[PDB]
């Protein structure tokens, strides 16, 4: 056993080692292994990646047209993101300018995936490691019904109702067919909601299971469907025609009505359902304000994202803003350039990937993925890992870094680069929410500030939907129907040799996919996804990235079952197939 | 009344499969989830990680062994000895064959699981392969797309349910109900294709009155699917009809026909 | 003036007339007069259709195939349920016998029609008559929460919902457009409901007028729209397809889904919205058990439908009964049959038609439709009524009779029937019902019995649709697929000359079209509608249709508001296209 | 601020127009009533009756006058003096005259106010009109249709009030937007045409496929409306796609035109 010092935290391989593998509640392939001493506390934190698949090597000889139909496949939870960051990439790359329609378009198409995904992410991923389900049980539906109503306006709060969801639970698991239910850590003390809060959470996550089905309709109007829609380089295929014959075979007044119909619902579930049973998830959780901080106090980045002046990726057209914080001095947000070679670079020293150096990080136009599976000595065999060796090679996830910085991406993220660049909406509902919780603002640093941020950001996004929409119909009435540039669809029209980024926010961080088209095809493709940053092993100085981070330092009730540890890693939102592409 | 035992697995994938499933109009997923199987083991959803997800994999498939669905999103990769993808430290291939010697029947849902998709286009760097190519003894219905259509996905659910038996198959192992016919044999366009009235440039005179795509690139005519019909996303849309040309993500080895944008 | 007697009443045409034209919350065009006595009674009443169309006239000479969809649009209220006649009269003229599924899927259009329609009455067309919807905005929210929790189990329950359904309100009538309730009868002393009362009657008005557009989803998947969906002579056109190749062209399991889908909801909005609703304003205004009761203690009428066993109208297979009670004999219910002369026949004396003698009725395979607009010595003119002469012809509706006896149809005249008759479901129902109000059987004799009655055959049709659903899908599970007979399709094989009739309960009533064809052409094609026997006018010997007479006897709180007027009429739920045709 | 005021007057007519209407599905006829217009008079939905109806009616078109839309459903006879439709003891095409004259413009809803509909079919006992031919002096937009499609007559509101001006319409009166192309121009089994796989008779095999209905008299081929496109309730199904040919029942005179069942 060793034991070395990085980014304040003590780096200790002694006492029992515990795996998680698979875990599960999240998208794709991750395992986990800790080390705890004897206080039961987490002295060693392992995050692999226990998946790969090629893109990036898939990429190379295509027609940079069809790139964003290949990469939207990196996932089909955050589907859409890559396909934007795709058409952005190779727009920059070429040298193509979009329509303002084709923008606003894109900006929707985003907006709703944060509305879905978070939803989703809230409710059926992270949800059940803070509602003890089968507590539900216990629950008096009056007291549930009295809590609801305290908590939201929502209409959906009688007596009956929640009985009648107890009696659906009931009667699901009397006959021992408890399916997804079935051997989880009901009853684990750390579960501290009374059970008129676990039912109303629990008819909660039946609600949500329901409704997000909606919000992707959006999805299809613009983009034929939902998983995986469509788009092209040079604006959306989606044309407009609102006064004139053929109509019908267009997007036009009953399509956008469908629309405008999808986003007010959308609004009104996150903000009166979502929000109040994140706050309440708050109220019960406090402690966990304290808990998985990880480098959430120390480098946090965002590339920022949601564009509104059409084609512009400056700071003062981007809604969502862009910036790096390291060594936890959050009064100077610096600048990210996602082309100078010396801020993002990625390392492969702890990863199944040849380098001819693997000692130094490469940028990822000089990116390589050659996959090279090599354990080391795992305990058991080539195919039988039962001790991930941290010391040397241990995941498909490449080790980003930015400027040799380890840095956290996401909601949390995201907020604190808002916070303190001093973006007074931001300012102002981080500051009422911690004030409601009777917490400092610190607090936001911290797993329950991952699913807080989350949940405030689902809302936000709602907000932008209608704000999107009523801008393209501004332009409708202004007789500005245009979707699509086509000037410089024929390759015969590109440069012999260009390079271009495309940059975004996806649900769980900053993205960038790094384009080089040399002769009409892709010579290089290289993407680094936001689960990348957050899932990364460790680099040549042993620097942690933000899992293990996170993990570091926690207390576990009962070693055996590993809530503590799926709550701060389901608080991440990991997207393991984003991670590894 | 018992419901279906349903063991759900992930090979190499996107979850897009899954995503698709929970979008069902009718039924619900929730109703499917609560009412009409038992969904007894499903990475994505399941409360209970490592080892206790380990037991409860082990305990179902051994309590129902013969009497469970195996549902398999994605595929195993047979380079680097399949541990381009690990599953409890081993291959998933192990994991599959386990659950696959278990299953009554398998539903391989998605281009993925039924032919390879997107891991397996030019290079295939994984050498990932689909599920018929690893499990040789068992019933195995194909429900390609990328991914399939929710409604679609709901409706094989139900009628095993319901009817007691597997859907009859094409000779690919597609469901007939569903992939008997082209995306171009119900295509609302196939007027103006047959009046030559084609989208020559994106956002075109021709695209603004919804002509026929196939100057595009649309692989309508060679593929086999419900999108024309029973549509996307409860009836609302499909690819076509927001303007894209089919990429053809159903058939067998689509991404390496060519350029979405070509003939 | 002029006085005499009928059916138990004296019909006094002295004193102060009153008009109300055009009646309102109904569908089509009516006028009623009434005359009233010093002390504010109703002394006389007079029922009279002010539209007609000539269906029975443009049916001459049509293919007999063709003649559902024409007379479908008698009315696009009770939609389809003409269609469903005409196939029926048709198929039984020629001899054809139709599949069980066909005959299933015509049920289920029936049981969708029965609920759509009386949901959208309840609401829609008669709700205002009892629910004050200015006084909802005194109610206090968290009252009218606790009331709603009272009466159901019902979701959408909550003091936030109640105040946001408010405000709606508050802000609909801020700007002085008070639209549909502009110059409405708002405080008038028959007003009982509670504040509490009246906003949760509005709240579910407003869900009503969103649920009802689901139910009719129904209608859409096996008759292609609705309004008005298609039908055929043989069967349906939805070909049925589970299993093989092309499923996508045809009814297929994922066409059943959304069939199962919709009548769950349909059954919950039903159960747990209308029906508490009913029984509310049961409490609320049992005074109204005594008001209104009309012939419905003396003369009702059901020719029975939902024939469960395929191609047999008997009473063994109607699985709604059949029946009539003359001289308020309940203990006497006896047999209709349609093509007997001395049973069903329409009288003219006191409508504007010809026959060769108006003294006498005729049969409708008898029947005539030759229209004279002879209004006679009006006050006023011919082209300008102040009050028509009802000793001489005052409506554009025929008077039928039963045996010469004036009869009320609809939901509480079979609601009679089939309790007399001993249907156990409908003993119990009916029973169950009055003992939660208090009330004696005869209280469902009345206006207030009208509206009960009507919304226990909502919950009874929303069963219904389950059973028929479940018959379906137990055919296609025994590879029974077939939805037409089309051996007599062709007009070669019909007999030379052949008649018939086909029958059903509309949502209003009995209802029955007698069809003859001869050298393939309709020859004769005679509609009697549900609404014809309510609003029916007067016959030779004087006898009084069932709207007159559940007029006769009404107390006016104010002469001029004819509240009491409108709450009997429309708890027939007149439809007047319906009736005129 | 205020809501634009709307008039709904009904002629000779089954309602089909205003059941129609209330299924849309988005906007929900809820929203457009609370929210978009003020819809002022209505006989099928109103509180008041009688004479305070009579007392609306009146007040609003006084008071709103040359700044109301109003919507005709039904149609004029002008048979036995107008007196086959009463209103208030005249005949109703005086009240159609005086609503007519204070609207800024005129929507006929469906067949009947644009044509004629199944009153007018041959041998028109009452001779119904179409409302053109009583109101010469003032813009008319036809949306017709037996009924025409909920969202259709939902999109059209929206349209007027979002964008302030009237839909562009064909040389007919009709929204280009919504009937500028015919049904079989945008129809799903056009592909089965083009083959000539046909229908033959009901529930034949070609049927149990989704065959093409022209055979069984569908009058697709010349009829123009949005059922193929945007379909019915909600995008559930249109009338070909349930098994039935097209009526034409948005097209004038289309009972007169033979059988339904006739080419
Ligand atoms: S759009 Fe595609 S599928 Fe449709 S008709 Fe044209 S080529 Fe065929
Ligand atoms: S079904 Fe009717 S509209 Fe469709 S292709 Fe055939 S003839 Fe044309
Ligand atoms: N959000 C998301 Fe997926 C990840 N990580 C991407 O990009
Ligand atoms: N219900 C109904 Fe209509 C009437 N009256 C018919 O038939
Ligand atoms: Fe649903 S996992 Fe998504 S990539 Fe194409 S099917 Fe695979
Ligand atoms: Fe909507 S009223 Fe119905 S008949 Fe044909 S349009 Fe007329
Ligand atoms: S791309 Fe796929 S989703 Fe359908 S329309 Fe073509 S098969
Ligand atoms: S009958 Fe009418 S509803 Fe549409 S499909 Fe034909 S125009
Ligand atoms: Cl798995
Ligand atoms: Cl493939
Ligand atoms: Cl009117
Ligand atoms: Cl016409
Ligand atoms: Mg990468
Ligand atoms: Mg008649
Ligand atoms: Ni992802
Ligand atoms: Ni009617």
């Amino acid at each position: 056993s060793t034991q070395y010092e990085t980014q304040g935290y003590t780096i200790n391989n002694a006492g029992r080692r515990l795996v998680v593998d698979p875990i599960t509640r999240i998208e794709g392939h991750m395992r986990c292994e800790v080390n705890i001493n004897d206080q039961n506390v987490i002295t060693n934190a392992v995050s692999c990646g226990t998946m790969f698949r090629g893109l990036e090597i898939i990429l190379q000889g295509r027609d940079p047209r069809d790139a964003w139909a290949f990469v939207e496949r990196i996932c089909g939870v955050c589907t859409g993101v890559h396909a934007l960051a795709s058409v952005y990439a190779i727009e920059d790359a070429i040298g193509i300018k979009v329509p303002d329609n084709a923008n606003i378009i894109r900006n929707i198409m985003l907006a709703t995936l944060w509305c879905h995904d978070h939803l989703v992410h809230f409710y059926q991923l992270a949800g059940m490691d803070w509602i003890d389900v089968l507590d539900a049980l216990k629950a008096d539906p009056r007291k549930t019904s009295e809590l609801a109503q305290s908590l939201s306006s929502w209409p959906k709060s009688s007596p009956g109702y929640f009985f009648d969801v107890q009696n659906r639970l009931k009667k699901f698991v009397e006959g021992g067919q408890l399916g997804i239910f079935r051997n989880g850590y009901w009853g684990h003390p750390q579960y501290k909601l009374p059970p008129e809060a676990n039912l109303m959470g629990f008819a909660h996550y039946l609600e949500a299971l329901d409704f997000q089905r909606e919000i992707v309709k959006i999805h299809a109007v613009f983009g034929g469907k939902n998983p995986h829609p469509n788009w092209i380089v040079g604006g959306m295929p989606c044309a407009i025609n609102i006064d004139e014959s053929g109509a019908v075979g267009a997007v036009n007044m009953e399509r956008l009505n469908l629309v405008q119909s999808i986003i007010t619902r959308t609004a009104d579930f996150i903000n009166n359902v979502m929000i109040p049973d994140a706050l309440a998830i708050g109220q019960f959780n406090k402690p966990w304000s304290e808990i998985g901080t990880g480098l959430s106090d120390k480098c946090v980045l965002s590339y920022g994202a949601f564009p509104d002046i059409a084609n512009d990726f400056g700071e003062k057209s981007l809604l969502m803003p862009g910036g790096a914080v390291i060594n936890g001095d959050f009064n100077n947000v610096l600048p990210v350039d996602l082309v100078d070679p010396q801020q993002v670079q990625e390392f492969v020293d702890h990863a199944w990937y040849r380098y001819p150096n693997d000692q130094v990080g490469r940028h990822p136009f000089d990116g390589i993925t050659d996959p090279w599976y090599n354990p080391g000595d795992v305990k058991g065999s080539d195919t039988n890992i039962q001790q991930l060796n941290e010391q040397e090679r241990y995941s498909w996830i490449k080790a980003p870094r930015w400027r040799g910085n380890a840095m956290e991406v996401g909601p949390l993220a995201r907020t604190l680069i808002a916070y303190h660049k001093g973006d007074a909406a931001t300012v102002e509902s981080v500051d009422r929410m911690m004030s409601a919780l009777n917490l400092p603002l610190s607090g936001i640093q911290s797993t329950l500030g991952r699913i807080l941020c989350r949940a405030h950001e689902a809302q936000w996004a709602a907000g932008k939907l209608q704000y999107f929409f009523d801008k393209l119909m501004t332009n409708l009435k202004n007789g500005n129907l245009a979707t699509a540039s086509t000037e410089k669809w024929e390759p015969a029209t590109w440069p012999t040799e260009c390079r271009g980024v495309g940059f975004t926010e996806a649900p769980r961080g900053a993205l960038g996919h790094w384009a080089a088209i040399r002769d009409g095809k892709i010579d290089l493709y290289q993407c680094v996804v936001p689960t990348t940053w957050n899932a990364s092993p460790r680099d040549p100085k042993g620097q942690i990235g933000a899992y293990e981070a996170a993990l570091m330092n926690t207390k576990m009730a009962i070693p055996e079952q590993p809530l503590e540890i799926l709550r701060t890693l389901h608080s991440f939102d990991p997207c393991l197939a984003c991670s590894t592409h | 009344k018992p419901r279906i035992p349903v063991v759900w697995i992930h090979g190499l994938e996107c979850t897009c499969c899954t995503e698709s499933f929970i979008r069902s109009a009718h039924p619900l997923a929730k109703d499917v989830i609560l009412s009409l199987i038992s969904l007894d083991y499903d990475d994505t959803l399941m409360a209970a990680a490592g080892t206790q997800a380990e037991e409860v994999f082990e305990d179902i498939i051994t309590q129902y062994n013969g009497k469970y669905i195996l549902a398999v999103e994605g595929n195993p990769p047979l380079g680097e000895q399949g541990m381009f993808c690990i599953s409890s430290g081993r291959p998933f291939i192990e994991k599959l064959k386990r659950a696959a010697a278990g299953a009554s029947a398998i539903i391989a849902w998605g281009t993925c699981a039924s032919w390879g998709c997107v891991q397996a286009a030019r290079p295939n760097p994984t050498q990932a392969t689909p599920i018929d190519k690893v499990i040789t003894d068992k019933p195995i219905i194909k429900v390609p797309g990328c991914p399939p259509i929710p409604d679609v996905m709901s409706a094989i659910i139900t009628y095993m349910v319901t009817f007691d038996r597997l859907p009859d198959v094409d000779r690919m192992g597609r469901p007939l109900m569903f992939y008997g016919q082209r995306i171009h044999d119900k295509c609302y366009r196939r007027a103006h294709f047959d009046a030559g009235e084609f989208v020559q440039s994106w956002d075109d005179d021709a695209a603004r009155k919804g002509y026929c795509l196939y100057k595009m690139g649309c692989k309508g005519p060679t593929t086999y699917n419900a999108c024309s019909s029973t549509r996307w996303n409860d009836g609302v849309s499909f690819p076509i009809q927001s303007g894209h040309g089919c990429l053809g993500c159903a058939e067998n080895g689509f991404w390496d026909r060519g350029s979405f944008y070509s003939r």
